[PDB]
RNA sequence: GGCCUGCU
RNA sequence: AGUAGAAACAAGGCC
């Protein structure tokens, strides 16, 4: 039958009908009479629509061939011959522009004169039944319907026929051409009734070929095919198989509970080796401040001018000389770098306006100090294979180092009060609710407690230094840059003040990965002689740069004044995390506020004021040789803030591992102290897990010592 | 006196101050170089936990595979992957018996979803291993490349737009003699059957960064695109199953997890009378993923899909069949340094099979020597067990089956147990009349776990009396206690854009106040610090200050120009009006009545060249990877302002041989923008159909010109011009 | 579509002949004994036959006609109808 | 006119012509998401790192013809170098602030009508009345509650057709909404937003947010009302309760 | 010396 | 040298 559509109809219509065939997903080889019927429907749609044009009037202009002009409007514009999505697109667009009603089924054409749709259907059966059939299929329709049938008859409601009658003679001539051409073909044994509305399909997902063999190799050891295994599974029913293997399984497979008593836990062993060194990016306990007493705010001002003005406030400069060498570098380079920094600072002082940011010369001194041109050149393996020295990067456990007493004192003095306010908080919306007033009062109390704390000063120092370093690295990637360490505080009298700890020289910072390292050299003034705790300054070079006179009742001290100079490095991640050190304030004060709220849930009243003023209640916050010492809530605030600050400063994988594996043991010990009969399956394994995190970090070793002290004081 | 914060625990219980034990204020550990060492170590460890299995050689991939299932029962407490098929089938049968109709229903909804799912659902995924280029690429890019290759090779069933048809094409590709791929350096290369099989069965290995809570780094894996559809269907089934199990806690959030934990502890302890003792085990499973054999997941799913259409069973079984034969790419490689000659070199991992061992240290030398037998075409066969939690939900199903297997109806003894399982972590409440009963119950639970290939970490687990325990960093002590140290890293600028960062910060403060019991004063301090960091990050200072920045001049002139300066946004250098009462209001709407009409109009102008919206999914959704958890998405309330710009892209593609991808990106985006202008609903609802672009665009041009004349700007001259231009593009597409 | 031509034969030079084809667009082609197909007329006319020959059709008889006048010896050919017919011999 | 003209210009060049011809409508989404840009793992780090560069943001090409290349002192506002995989150009953040002080102005009166949810929140809070804070232990129990206070009792898919018919009336397709509540919602949001020119996508997104019901599990103590849950952070705490009555009541 | 890139 | 820690940075590539 398909030979007929090969022969007669034009290409355009046959591929339109083929795409309509693909539309609903049925195959053309099984039933083709539908293809012919609907392609004839589509053909009558065209032949009825084309050759029919309109101009600004009604009364369509009919031309056998559209002449070249702007007057190519089509009388009837076709609906079908398009995908369902576009057919409904045209339906909705016509409804929204023509203000007509939206039909629920697919029309075939639209006309302007009568401003409505045409649903053309030419069926094998006579018209006077198919018409009202499709009419009762369509609900309350104003779209006019018109149908032909092979006998040659026409019909329509309203007795309406919308265009010329010679066109309809055309239609029925086409119709009988179709008819008495099948006459030569002979199809009416099924042509009248060949489609009955079949819609059914079964989804087929068959495993075959290579993928089947893979299925045959992904079974238990004693199975040969997926078919057999699935049959076995379907036939499988529970018949007490877990019990049999449990009985047969060796009894050494057990989870015996070892009781956890007061005498069970042993102190954590600390590693032994050379004392632990300093790792901070700046001096914390041995910092010195040169000040100007200016009225500018933290960010307000220009760095270089402030630094120069602060440094001019000090008199007593001496020619620098080596006091304590780096022990691994070239100290003369550090000396020359310091003198170069001074010289270029003067050079800025001379000229017209202090630059906002200064670049330094790339001398051999800072070329060595900043580690320039030291990365091995990257080459290909095929060119370097016979080199005996060629091997992997050194990948082994870090060097072992024992704890020293300097970190303990540094933390002790990091929780001490100061003679300045190191936090100038921002603005918030004016409090409107009583709860907001309570929150503001609490916040004011904590700010009064923690602002005068060395932890806040360290927070500001780190934030400013890391912000400046990151910005300089991102801006001046190539050229070495000078950045004075600046921090602005407010005195007890209320006068604002600036403080200059020293200088940082940032080097080449072409940082691609988050782990890539930018090297800088840090110089900081101090008065602490490095000849008393040399092991804490393994990586520092310390010079003697001047003498300071601070008013004291013992005449006047006239102390020496040294310069701690070192080469340090950071990374994008480290800079970003060090510039978010202000969340240590959060951590600490959230803990304290949780304490206050928990206690106030007992007594139905806010308990902040008496906690902060009466200072009756105290918490164990340290141990003295006499015994455990307790301090007021403010001291707890400062201690927790210092702990968070040191966590942010000495952060490392060792800290995370020890924290987790020691929180586990802390929970076990707490369960013991709560009389909850705690038990363990392998306590030695937990101890070994904790002890492997303690390698060389001073902070984690101090935490381990604190944990041992807590165990000793606990378990009683 | 020496200060010691830990001594604070002598007065404050450990859980009431547990936040102090979370050093989440410093930089988390990161990996620096290759992850090849970790990948090799994981492969060797997975293969040696199942050493007593039986060896075979796949006839298709030619790789050695180790099957430990039904192997000898363990005789020691060391990790073992010798799961027994009959035991696990019985466990699943008991799970079904205790929850009748679970499998049949879940299979019904899964069948509905599979037969109505679309291909585009695969684009909604993070990095995936594209085999066309042998590298990780965004899910959409890899899917597009694979579809292009399939269409070039003759597999065009995916044009039906159905994920099931895409999988049919994927499987049909397995039986092809020779496929063709494209490489740029364009060159057409031919892949034989075995090479393509291994490229479709392989995984890409990387090192996990920003992982807090352990000293050593780990390795993670990413699968290809051929196997992700089957994984999607299997995980849909597993999620539908677990949603019907109250003992599971994987498909829920954190608060639901806490609620279920509280309910189970109350149920276990309350029902226990005075005579029965109760004990809670806070258990962690050692080597959870390395001991879960994909064959056992195949067994579980084929038991689940019993009495179901065979096509459903086949499509759900394809995934574990491929995992059982999965291969893993070793990784980036190894970098060597020579200090004598002062140079460095980078050898790819694919050379580990043949490269001499003189360059490697003892540990790496031994690892390579042990893993070499499993090396096939630069990748190692990893049949014995899963790599990194790809089947999280099925593992949770197995754990829930174990938990339910002790409902006192199967124990047949006075002791019994229950609890909650979330993959790699569990809380087990066991009750028994005497300590001997508790010991026997825990021993039998451990033994049954060892029969299913699941191991309990004795070093990271402990048992106490009920009332105090831990679960996924949630510490329960007669009621869950807030931590607030897990969410600390999320208190900074997110890094999306100005308005997005502001809204996300305020919303995070609000949420942590609601859930994590953040205090009022602490919340105010957090708001102040966040505002300070926000102003210092975006160079948007109050405007009345003299802080010179790269943006302080325009901000200051805008400040001096504005009359009601209280309406200026913090992004434009205005005062901050936020407070505890205003944390749930966008900044634009909070300052709407205070803005000057000129500034208000300039700010919220639709014609601004900065705002760009791509799809309904990416309107106000921000992907923030939370600390100590999987990547998560958040809805943030924000008004589309001129500050909603999107930041610069990487721009490093220009120096790579894969430079033509940018031209293809530009052309695809131009075509997509044209289509959207032709089809405005393209973004909100993704268009569907089987036609091609130009057909729809030209035909809609026809119709829209028509109707927009029937009322609108068009004129006959223009309408006819459009009609004949449509004809022109038609004849152009002809040729 | 089958086609049957009628109306060919032997004719005088300067004579007239009416071809008809009983059986869409139609035409007439011719084939002389020493050549392939030559276009005649269709329903347009070739230069060798224009003004002499007229093509017409009846769509109610289903017949295309070629009215040939002032015939030349050069018109001697088998005239085929096409929509191909078998052709009718015209000899002038 | 224009649209078909850039269509023809695209089809003029062979590569785009092939892309338009061979690519089917269904693959629309795929190729639209086809990109070499990886999703950032650490957005904060790079946002703090990119903002220190010049020209850190991106904007459409049109910015080159609305904003001058430099400001009064000569600080550059935009660059002509396009982004990696787009025709957009990289520009400095000042071009934002500049746009807010001398850029074109419009009538933003209809934004309150569009962003109905946020402005309703603001109005509800502005007329709220606070009360005394009572300090007592709060038994926070976890419950499933609806957060959206303006949901019109419609699901995502249920209101998606409404949203399309309100914004994209022609792409609705087969669906014609039956429920009369949807009829009235369509009428109201059609006549209200008849000429709003913000964007079809944002209008659709905000209509989805407003009408679609959404639910989440939260620890609550008292309240349980939609209006009382949006301020759950302000009314309920660990040991304090703040009586509050939104402006709606 | 000149120019390109900074998660590809 | 320095940062850092089971492998890396201490710029890369292209002419």
């Amino acid at each position: 039958m398909e030979d007929f559509v090969r022969q007669c109809f034009n290409p355009m219509i046959v591929e339109l009908a083929e795409k309509a065939m693909k539309e609903y997903g049925e195959d053309l080889k099984i039933e083709t009479n539908k293809f012919a019927a609907i392609c004839t429907h589509l053909e009558v749609c065209f032949m009825y629509s084309d050759f029919h044009f309109i101009n600004e009037r009604g009364e369509s202009i009919i031309v056998e061939s559209g002449d070249p002009n702007a007057l190519l409007k089509h009388r009837f514009e076709i609906i079908e011959g398009r995908d369902r999505t576009m057919a409904w697109t045209v339906v909705n667009s016509i409804c929204n522009t023509t203000g007509a009603e939206k039909p629920k089924f697919l029309p075939d054409l639209y006309d302007y004169k009568e401003n409505r749709f045409i649903e053309i259907g030419v069926t094998r059966r006579e018209v006077h039944i198919y018409y009202l059939e499709k009419a009762n299929k369509i609900k309350s329709e104003k779209t006019h319907i018109h149908i032909f049938s092979f006998t040659g008859e026409e019909m329509a409601t309203k007795a309406d026929y919308t265009l010329d009658e010679e066109s309809r003679a055309r239609i029925k001539t086409r119709l009988f051409t179709i008819r008495q051409e099948m006459a030569s073909r002979g199809l009416w044994d099924s042509f009248r009734q060949s489609e009955r509305g079949e819609e059914t399909i079964e989804e087929r997902f068959e495993i075959t070929g290579t993928m089947r063999r893979l299925a045959d190799q992904s079974l238990p050891p004693n199975f040969s095919s997926l078919e057999n295994f699935r049959a076995y599974v379907d036939g499988f029913e529970p018949n007490g198989y877990i019990e049999g293997k449990l009985s047969q399984m060796s009894k050494e497979v057990n989870a015996r509970i070892e009781p956890f008593l007061k005498t069970t836990p042993r102190p954590l062993r600390l590693p032994d080796g050379p004392p632990c060194s300093q790792r901070s990016k700046f001096l914390l306990m041995d910092a010195l401040k040169l000040s100007i007493e200016d009225p500018s705010h933290e960010g307000e001002g220009i760095p270089l001018y402030d630094a120069i003005k602060c440094m001019r406030t000090f008199f007593g400069w001496k020619e620098p000389n080596v006091v304590k060498p780096h022990e691994k570098g070239i100290n003369p380079n550090y000396l020359l770098a310091w003198k170069q920094v001074l010289a270029e600072l003067q050079d800025i002082e001379n000229e017209e306006k202090i630059p906002k940011t200064k670049n330094m010369k790339k001398t051999s001194q800072l070329k060595w100090a900043l580690g320039e041109n030291m990365a091995p050149e990257k080459v290909d393996f095929d060119d370097c294979k016979d080199v005996s020295d060629l091997k992997q990067y050194d990948s082994d456990e870090p060097e072992l180092r024992s704890l020293a007493s300097w970190i303990q004192s540094e933390f002790n003095k990091a929780c001490e009060l100061t003679d300045s306010s190191w936090i100038e908080l921002d603005e918030i919306g004016e409090d409107v609710a009583p709860i907001e007033h309570i929150a503001s009062m609490r916040r004011n109390y904590f700010t009064a407690e923690v602002s005068h704390c060395r932890a806040t000063e360290y927070i500001m120092k780190g934030v400013y230094i890391n912000t400046a370093l990151l910005n300089a690295s991102c801006a001046a990637m190539d050229d070495f840059q000078l950045i004075p360490m600046i921090s602005k505080c407010r005195t007890k009298e209320g006068r604002r003040k600036t403080n200059l700890y020293g200088f940082i020289i940032k080097g080449r910072s072409h940082l691609r990965n988050d782990t890539d390292v930018v090297n800088f050299v840090s110089m900081e003034f101090s008065l602490t002689d490095p000849r008393l705790e040399p092991h804490k300054w393994e990586k520092y070079c310390v010079l003697e740069i001047g003498d300071m006179l601070l008013r004291s009742a013992i005449g006047q001290v006239s102390r020496p004044m040294f310069l701690y100079v070192r080469t340090n490095g950071t990374s994008k991640i480290k800079m970003k995390w060090g510039m978010e050190m202000r969340r240590c304030l959060l951590q600490s004060l959230q803990q304290i506020e949780s304490m206050i709220e928990a206690e106030s849930s007992v007594k139905e009243k806010d308990m902040t004021k008496e906690f902060f003023e009466n200072k009756s209640e105290t918490w164990p916050i340290g141990e003295s040789p006499k015994g455990v010492e307790e301090g007021s809530i403010g001291k707890v605030c400062r201690t927790l803030l210092a702990k968070s600050v040191f966590n942010s400063l000495y952060a490392s994988p060792q800290l995370e591992g020890f924290s987790a594996e020691s929180r586990k043991l802390l929970l076990i010990v707490q369960a013991l102290r709560d009389n909850l009969e705690p038990g363990t399956f392998d306590l030695g394994g937990l101890y070994e897990a904790i002890e492997e995190c303690l390698i060389n970090d001073p902070w984690v070793l101090l935490n381990a010592s604190w944990f041992n002290s807590f165990l000793t004081h606990a378990l009683r | 006196m020496d200060v010691n914060p830990t001594l604070l625990f002598l007065k404050v219980p450990a859980q009431n101050a547990i936040s102090t034990t979370f050093p989440y204020t410093g930089d988390p550990p990161y990996s620096h170089g290759t992850g090849t060492g970790y990948t090799m170590d994981t492969v060797n460890r997975t293969h040696q936990y199942s050493e007593k299995g039986r060896w075979t050689t796949n006839t298709e991939t030619g790789a050695p595979q180790l099957n430990p299932i039904d192997g000898p029962l363990p005789e020691d407490n060391e990790p073992s992957g010798y799961a027994q098929t009959d035991c696990v089938l019985e466990a699943m049968a008991f799970l079904e018996e205790s929850h009748p109709g679970i499998f049949e229903n879940s299979c019904l909804e899964t069948m509905e979803v599979v037969q109505q799912t679309r291909v585009d659902k695969l684009t909604q995924g993070r990095q995936t291993y594209d085999w066309t280029l042998n590298r990780n690429q965004p899910a959409a890019t890899a899917l597009a490349n694979t579809i292009e290759v399939f269409r070039s090779n003759g597999l065009t069933a995916n044009e039906s737009g159905r994920l099931i048809d895409f999988l049919k094409d994927v499987m049909e590709s397995m039986d092809k003699e020779e496929m063709e791929i494209t490489t740029h350096f364009k060159k057409k290369q031919r892949l034989n059957k075995r090479s393509y099989l291994i490229r479709a069965l392989t995984l890409n290995t990387m090192t996990k960064d920003a992982e807090r809570g352990k000293l050593k780094r780990r390795a993670i894996a990413t699968p290809g695109m051929q196997i992700r559809g089957f994984v999607y269907f299997v995980e849909t089934l597993a999620r539908s199953i677990c949603e019907k199990l109250e003992q599971s806690g994987l498909p829920v959030g954190g608060n639901e997890k806490k609620a279920k934990l509280a309910n189970v502890v109350r149920k276990m302890m309350t029902n226990s009378q005075d005579t029965e003792l109760s004990f809670t085990i806070t258990g962690d499973n050692t080597k959870w993923n390395e001991n879960q054999n994909p064959r056992m997941f195949l067994a579980m799913i084929t038991y689940i899909t019993r009495n179901q259409p065979e096509w459903f069973r086949n499509v759900l079984s394809i995934a574990p069949i491929m995992f059982s034969n999965k291969m893993a790419r070793l990784g980036k490689g190894y970098m060597f340094e020579s200090k004598s000659m002062k140079l460095r070199t980078q050898i790819p991992a694919e050379m580990l099979a043949s490269i001499d061992l003189k360059y490697f240290n003892d540990s790496t030398r031994k690892k390579i020597e042990k893993i070499r037998p499993l090396l096939i075409d630069g990748t190692a066969s990893l049949s014995p067990g899963m790599m990194m939690g790809m089947f999280n939900m099925l593992s949770t199903v197995l754990g829930v089956s174990i938990l339910n297997l002790g409902q006192k109806r199967y124990t047949k003894t006075t002791y019994w147990w229950d609890g909650l399982q979330s993959s790699d972590d569990f809380a087990l409440i066991v009750n028994a009349p005497n300590h001997e009963g508790i010991q026997a119950g825990v021993d039998r639970f451990y033994r049954t776990c060892k029969l299913l290939g699941i191991n309990m970490s004795k070093k990271k687990s402990y048992i106490n009396r009920t009332g105090t325990f831990e679960f996924t960093s949630f510490f329960y002590r007669y009621g869950f206690v807030a931590n607030f140290s897990m969410e600390l890293p999320s208190f900074g600028v997110s890094g999306i854009n100005e308005s997005a960062d502001m809204s996300i910060g305020v919303t995070v403060i609000k949420n942590n106040m609601i859930n994590n019991d953040l205090g009022p004063a602490t919340a105010q301090m957090a708001l102040q610090l966040f505002i300070k960091d926000y102003r210092y990050t975006y160079r948007c200072h109050r405007g009345d200050t003299q802080i010179q920045t790269r943006r302080s001049f325009e901000i200051k002139k805008l400040w001096e120009q504005t009359r009601s300066k209280a309406g200026l946004l913090v992004s434009d250098g205005g005062p901050n009006l936020y407070n505890i009462r205003n944390l749930h209001i966008p900044e634009v709407c909070l300052k709407w009545e205070l803005m000057d009409e000129d500034y208000q109009g300039r700010l919220c102008n639709p014609l601004n060249p900065f705002v760009s919206h791509k799809e309904i999914e990416s309107v106000n959704n921000a992907v923030m990877m939370p600390a100590h958890g999987p990547a998560k998405n958040m809805e943030y309330d924000a008004v589309a302002t001129t500050h909603s710009w999107i930041p610069k892209r990487n721009r490093s593609i220009l120096n790579t041989s894969q430079r033509g991808i940018l031209e293809d990106e530009q052309m695809y985006q131009k075509c997509c923008n044209l289509f959207e202008k032709f089809f405005p609903s393209s973004s909100y609802r993704r268009p569907v159909g089987i036609s091609s672009m130009v057909e729809a665009m030209v035909s809609r041009a026809r119709i829209d010109a028509r109707i927009d004349f029937e009322s609108g700007r068009i004129k006959k001259e223009e309408f006819a011009e459009i009609m004949k231009i449509c004809s022109t593009i038609e004849e152009l597409r002809r040729q | 579509v089958q086609l049957q031509e009628s109306g060919g034969g032997l004719v005088q030079a300067g004579g007239s002949l009416r071809l008809s084809c009983a059986a869409y667009v139609m035409g007439w082609f011719r084939q002389a004994p020493g050549k392939e197909r030559e276009f005649v007329a269709a329903i347009d006319y070739a230069d060798s036959v224009k003004g002499r020959f007229t093509i017409s059709r009846d769509n109610a008889k289903n017949t295309v006609y070629l009215e040939m006048s002032s015939l030349k010896p050069e018109d001697t050919a088998v005239y085929v109808c096409a929509a191909r017919g078998q052709g009718t011999q015209v000899t002038v | 006119m224009e649209r078909i003209k850039e269509l023809r210009d695209l089809m003029s060049q062979s590569r785009t012509r092939e892309i338009l011809t061979k690519t089917t409508v269904d693959h629309m989404a795929i190729i639209k998401k086809y990109t070499s840009g990886r999703q950032e793992k650490n957005p904060a780090l790079r946002m703090k790192w990119m903002m220190a560069m010049k020209y850190p943001i991106t904007a459409d090409k049109r910015i080159m013809e609305m904003i001058p290349e430099r400001n009064e002192q000569g600080q550059t506002l935009w660059s002509k170098t396009n982004d990696a995989g787009s025709d957009r150009v990289m520009v400095s953040p000042l071009a934002v602030t500049w746009w807010n002080r001398n850029g074109p102005t419009t009538s933003a009166v209809h934004y309150p009508k569009i962003y109905k949810t946020y402005f309703e929140k603001v109005e509800r809070l502005k007329h709220g009345t606070f009360g005394p804070v009572h300090f007592r232990n709060q038994v926070k129990i976890r419950r499933r509650v609806d957060i959206n206070p303006g949901h019109a009792d419609l699901s995502a898919k249920e209101a998606q057709d409404v949203i399309m018919e309100v914004v994209f009336p022609n792409e609705v397709g087969a669906r014609i909404l039956t429920s009369e509540s949807q009829l009235t919602i369509t009428k109201e949001k059609k006549e209200e937003l008849q000429d709003c020119k913000i964007s079809p996508l944002m209008v659709a997104y905000m209509l989805e947010r407003e009408l679609v019901r959404k639910t989440r599990f939260l620890p609550v103590a008292g309240g349980t009302s939609s209006v009382y849950i949006e301020v759950l952070h302000l009314t309920q705490g660990t040991c304090w309760e703040q009586m509050y009555t939104p402006g709606g009541e």
